[PDB]
């Protein structure tokens, strides 16, 4: 029993860590790549969409709530949040 | 408006539900996301 059950348990632990590592990497990469580059609250881009459907193109559009949930998740679960996320999260609060 | 244990840090006391005891207006439990009531 122990042989089989323990091997399963170890695989489960590895599963979790792998999924976490991917999550953390993608968030750090996304911030460093295309979000640190002076994201602003650009006005509605109306002329681009010839339908009056002004496209309020703002990087923060979705990211604000995503970051807030992301830090809430890691905090509750007892994970370290790399500074890079904490910094942009505090910025997100101001935009919110 | 403020329940925060060790404020200004990793302290975001969110809850999913609250129940109040009929015994007294000032007794209730917060269903924290952390998991510990």
């Amino acid at each position: 029993f122990h042989q089989s059950a323990k091997d399963l348990l170890d695989q489960l632990k590895l599963y979790e860590q792998e999924q976490f590592d991917d999550w953390s990497r993608d968030i750090q990469s996304g911030l460093s790549d295309s979000r640190s580059g002076l994201c602003i609250e650009a006005s509605s881009r109306i002329m681009e969409l010839d339908s009056n459907d002004g496209l309020l193109k703002v990087h923060y559009s979705d990211r604000l709530v995503i970051l807030l949930r992301e830090v809430r998740q890691l905090s509750a679960l007892g994970f370290v949040i790399p500074a890079k996320i904490q910094q942009v999260a505090n910025i997100a609060q101001k935009f919110c | 408006t403020k329940l925060k244990k060790h404020p200004r840090g990793e302290t975001e006391v969110g809850a999913t539900a609250v129940a109040f005891s009929s015994f007294d207006p000032r007794l209730f439990i917060l269903g924290t996301e952390g998991g510990f009531p």
